[PDB]
């Protein structure tokens, strides 16, 4: 059932942010976003586990953190995310959460511990979901076009996407230590620690049993416990360990690309006044929208704007006439027909009306 | 677009690291000394300032691609196809053919040719580049040479070719002291930012205004130039003289006239004819047209047909049954100045 | 704006609110709105935690 | 703490330089003579604007 992850482990990383200014070590660090969704939904990558607990079970309502070396399960329900309000969450698994949030500039994570506690990051990644179609909308409508637009989907199968996972180098951590007289008490509590000070004698050494170094320094040298069981996968944030660039284990990445159809709606009608070879569109945008116009010759004519009021615009139409196009809508075609009735054949000669207004210019410097 | 992979960076104590050459794209690797990284748990290592950082990263392409991504192709010419309908023993019939002068097409007997196009222009240009559902006519930059933060930042021969080139100033940076990370400065993306100022589509640049399509991309409904046109009809449909019934008594009268772009004329002829049967009508000027084909004569009796003109005063003969008619007319102007349909 | 509200021990919430404009000054020529991992370092007046002025 | 910038791609040009900028957040451009005249300039920057000095 989609089970991978047995030796994997969380991380316990520097974030760039663990609130109230100051930058700090925690279980949620993250450092990579996808964006490339047309549809707004987003990747976000985390550095510890969910939906599993120690015994590698598969049940939503918890997830696995690291804390002092060690690994617990905590209440899936807390977990949450925020760009400029509460976001919405999606997916939920391994380390991707797959997330929708409004127009927001920065982008945090925050989550409840078994401590009690509430750990959160912080990174600026600037969202900007992309508009689709000319008419700039911000809540796909009741009613409306469709058009393709990328997007995710909740698969939890993939197809050569894999992410190497190595043995974690180690954790040199010095609370292990206590001073006896000038006598510095290394504590294993069952752990596979290398030691190595400055100090003669036993300078240097892996044990895995209590030991004392006499007549030194605490501060003297570190030692750090050596962990090679469950394996860490890779981030930038975390040393390597040392030897090489790779290590066996690779995972693959859930949460697949596809694009389907998504709605968007149409333009509120404008409303057309009237003129010789002249027409006079008001229009009521209800939001940004685009308004273009061309012509239907060999020459373009090109026009587009942005508009956010009701503008009242005027088009003067060629000869072979004038498209326009409005928001997704289909575009509506004027081409001019005869000017006027006030040109008229009779006996005061008033053809001078006739040649002016069919083929101005023409047929009248004629005369 | 492009994804960078940074795996974890190489840190040492007490000795150094050293860049081995990677024949991988952009690839890149820089060394630090003096940096004294700190752990949750305190120092990573006791060496102060012997300790050594080594960071390396490179570029891939995205399994994205695989979905979403942006083609650019150097079409240069072009075939035409067409839809025609024809009026034929009184009934439409529907007809495709390649309007290149080449397709031959046979329906009810009858041998239809089109084309070839009397224009060489077309919309499309030598060098243009897809998205998903849009074209472009833009010069893209010649292979090999993307430059960054523009279109073909990162080239690929293909989707799923495994080989790629890129052009990121892939630039490392010492490491925050007390602090262990990797910094890069990697290029931002072109191709996701092109999205963003693509500008206007062809499909309203376009000169003539012809449609585009996709999956083909295909150029439609653009008027230039003009189509011949070569009919091989049997005679079956032709029939003779004699069997078409004869016409006499021709009279022609204009109630009213209004030129304009519909069928504003309408013309009242007083006809006589030797029986029953159909005939056609016709209008050998070009100034004038007539929406009716033909039309059925009994004889001593008249008939109403619709035309469209554009002169002031309509003077113009009419052809039905091998014989002319002279009408007279003065139209008036009408009262609207532009409509939508053509 | 700032408002401000607490709960109670009559189990009510008691809320008050004052319009106050609250625009952080940019400091350094980039305006930057969350501060970085990698970055510069500059000086700038801030508070503390101490209790006893 | 405050970020830096990305550092912008120069492309080149007789007596002349062509700077492209990556701004990923409002911040500002200045540039300035080396000589007795300042030649004074200072613009704001949100967007990939291509200069040319
Ligand atoms: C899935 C769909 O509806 N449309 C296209 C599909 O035809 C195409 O194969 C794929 C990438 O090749 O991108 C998407
Ligand atoms: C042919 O098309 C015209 C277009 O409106 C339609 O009125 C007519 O019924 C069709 N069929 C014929 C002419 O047999």
């Amino acid at each position: 059932n989609f089970n991978v992850y047995k030796a994997t482990r969380p991380y316990l990383a520097h974030c760039p942010d663990c609130g109230e200014g100051h930058s700090c070590h925690s279980p949620i660090a993250l450092e990579r976003i996808r964006n490339e969704a047309t549809d707004g939904t987003l990747k976000i990558q985390v550095s510890l586990q969910i939906g599993i607990k120690t015994d590698d079970s598969h049940d939503w309502t918890k997830l696995r953190y690291m804390d002092s070396h060690t690994p617990a399960d905590a209440e899936r329900a807390g977990l949450l995310v925020r760009t400029s309000a509460p976001c919405t969450i999606t997916g939920t698994m391994g380390h991707f959460i797959l997330a929708r949030c409004p127009k927001g500039e920065t982008l945090t994570v925050g989550f409840t511990d078994s401590r009690k506690i509430s750990h959160t990051c912080t990174h600026p990644f600037h969202h900007e979901p992309p508009v689709i179609g000319r008419e700039r909308f911000h809540s796909r409508p009741q009613h409306g076009k469709e058009l393709p637009c990328s997007t995710y989907v909740q698969s939890t199968a993939a197809t050569a996407e894999e992410i190497e996972v190595h043995m974690p180098p180690d954790t040199p951590d010095r609370t292990l230590m206590t001073q006896q007289s000038g006598n510095v008490k290394i504590t294993v509590n069952g752990q596979t620690v290398r030691y190595k000070c400055n100090c003669g004698g036993s300078n240097e050494g892996l044990t895995t049993t209590d030991k004392v170094i006499n007549n030194c320094k605490i501060d003297q040298c570190h030692a750090a416990v050596t962990n090679h069981k469950n394996w860490q996968y890779n981030s930038p944030l975390v040393p390597r360990n040392a030897e090489l660039g790779d290590r066996k284990g690779k995972i693959h990445i859930p949460f697949p690309l596809a694009n389907v159809t998504c709605r968007v709606p149409k333009a509120r009608n404008p409303t057309v006044t009237y003129g010789k070879n002249q027409v006079t569109m008001l229009l009521y945008p209800d939001h940004p929208t685009l308004l273009s116009y061309r012509n239907m010759g060999q020459e373009p004519n090109y026009h587009e704007e942005w508009v956010t009021h009701k503008k009242e615009v005027t088009l003067t139409v060629p000869t072979e006439g004038l498209e326009v196009t409005w928001g997704n809508n289909e575009p509506y075609k004027y081409w001019p027909q005869m000017s006027t009735n006030g040109t008229a054949h009779g006996h005061p000669h008033e053809i001078i009306l006739y040649y002016y207004e069919l083929y101005p210019t023409m047929t009248v410097v004629i005369v | 677009e492009y994804k960078t992979v940074i795996p974890s960076p190489y840190v040492k104590c007490c000795g150094t690291a050293e860049c081995k050459d990677k024949s991988l794209p952009d690839y890149s690797c820089k060394v630090f000394t003096g940096v004294y990284p700190f752990m949750w748990g305190g120092a990573y290592c006791f060496c102060d300032a012997e300790n050594t950082q080594l960071s390396e990263a490179h570029v891939e392409k995205s399994e994205s691609c695989k979905t979403e991504f942006a083609s650019a192709y150097r079409a240069h010419t072009a075939s035409a196809s067409a839809k025609l309908r024809v009026l034929y023993q009184g009934n439409n019939i529907t007809v495709a053919a390649y309007a290149n002068g080449d397709h031959a097409v046979t329906v009810k007997d009858a041998k239809f040719v089109v084309g070839p196009m009397s224009s060489a222009w077309t919309p499309f240009d030598n060098k243009i580049v897809v998205y998903k559902g849009d074209v472009y006519n833009m010069d893209y930059p010649p292979f090999g040479a993307g430059r960054p933060g523009q279109f073909g930042d990162i080239q690929s021969r293909t989707p799923e070719s495994k080989d790629v080139y890129a052009n990121t100033q892939l630039v490392l940076q010492r490491p925050a002291a007390g602090t262990v990370h990797v910094p890069y400065s990697q290029a931002p993306s072109g191709f996701k930012y092109w999205l963003k100022e693509r500008g206007a589509s062809l499909q309203h640049t376009a000169p003539f205004g012809c449609q585009i399509a996709t999956n083909p991309v295909r150029a439609v409904n653009c008027a230039v130039g003009n189509i011949p046109i070569s009919i091989d009809i049997p005679d079956a449909a032709f029939t003779r003289v004699v069997d078409a019934p004869s016409v006499t008594d021709m009279s022609c009268e204009v109630p009213a006239c209004t030129h304009s772009s519909d069928f504003g004329g309408v013309a009242i002829i007083k006809y006589t004819a030797s029986k029953k049967g159909k005939c056609a009508v016709h209008s050998m000027t070009n100034a004038v047209t007539i929406r009716e084909a033909d039309v059925e004569v009994e004889g001593n009796s008249q008939l109403q047909i619709s035309f469209s003109t554009a002169l002031a005063s309509a003077e113009f003969r009419v052809q039905v049954c091998s014989t002319q008619v002279h009408c007279a007319a003065a139209c008036h102007p009408p009262k609207d100045h532009i409509v939508n349909y053509p």
